[PDB]
């Protein structure tokens, strides 16, 4: 199992350790839409009509 | 039998203001009070008791 | 002593409520931004301490 569980000894006790065997976390994004737009704002608020 | 309700539900509700206000010229009646979704809260019949 | 001309206010204290109102009508603090939208306050006339 010494052989199957990681690749044999090299550095028998490396700090300086890169990731390969060990992993690095889970890389997935949720993204989602708002309810108030980017540019369909412009036109109200400082003009007459506010915004709630 | 279209237009009907053989389910148990409410119909006169009561909430008190979770923040109570003690200042000196307002009381703030907050209350954090969320509509049934699948009921029908009448704004129409909407009041507050003092 | 000219208050402006060394940059030498006095009076920089005294005042009370400003009421900023963009064409006679709609409040430039009107952004629910503050508690007084409508007239903000600078010092206080003793409303409640808190």
């Amino acid at each position: 199992q010494a052989a199957i569980t990681t690749t044999p000894r090299n550095n028998l006790n490396p700090r300086s350790w890169p990731a390969a065997l060990v992993y690095q976390e889970s890389p997935a994004p949720t993204t989602v839409v708002l309810p108030r737009d980017a540019q369909a704002e412009v036109q109200m608020t400082n003009s007459g009509a506010q915004l709630a | 039998h279209d237009v009907t309700t053989d389910r148990s539900q409410r119909l006169t509700l009561r909430f008190i203001p979770v923040d109570r206000e003690d200042t000196a010229y307002s009381y703030k009646a907050r209350f954090t009070l969320a509509v049934g979704d699948n009921r029908v809260l009448d704004m129409a019949s909407t009041y507050f008791d003092i | 002593s000219i208050p402006y001309l060394d940059g030498t206010f006095y009076l920089n204290h005294t005042f009370k409520k400003v009421a900023i109102t963009f064409d006679s009508s709609v409040s430039w603090p009107g952004n629910d931004r503050l508690l007084t939208p409508n007239e903000f306050e600078i010092k206080r006339s003793v409303d409640g301490e808190g």
